């Protein structure tokens, strides 16, 4: 968006020297054919374990029984005689 | 008032500061507390023929 200067104008280029035009074009690259290597193997003996793990522990119970329930030798009231 | 129970391994710890330590130094924790690892339920009679 230049301003033309009226008083001292100037032309378009002027041929210059140039860099030897086949220096400036380049070859086209040629990709030979390739294979990622060797067999794979199925698995890796993997240094963590892959499952989830728990935040907190939490305490687990099994069921136990008592025993033969025997009888007893209480200590038996006094006669209701009219005292008590 | 209110005892540890604490439902991690290392939560709540007991702490000793020393200041002179000689060759065998050790601390003899002694605990007292609660726990369960059984349930209940309710058990058999007799009933003689």
């Amino acid at each position: 968006m230049a301003l033309i200067n009226p008083q001292f104008p100037y032309a378009g280029p002027v041929p210059i020297p140039g860099p030897a035009p086949t220096e400036t074009m380049p070859l086209l690259n040629y990709r030979v054919e390739g294979r990622i290597a060797g067999i794979q193997q199925a698995r890796q003996f993997m240094p963590f374990l892959q499952g989830p793990h728990r935040e907190v522990a939490e305490q687990t119970y099994y069921a136990i029984g008592t025993g033969i329930q025997m009888g007893q030798t209480f200590n038996q009231p006094l006669i209701n005689t009219q005292e008590g | 008032d209110k005892p540890i129970y604490t439902l991690q391994y290392g939560n709540v710890g007991f702490v000793v500061n020393p200041k002179t330590v000689n060759q065998n130094a050790r601390l003899l924790m002694g605990y007292e507390y609660f726990t369960s690892r059984t349930e209940l339920v309710n058990a058999g009679t007799i009933s003689t023929t």
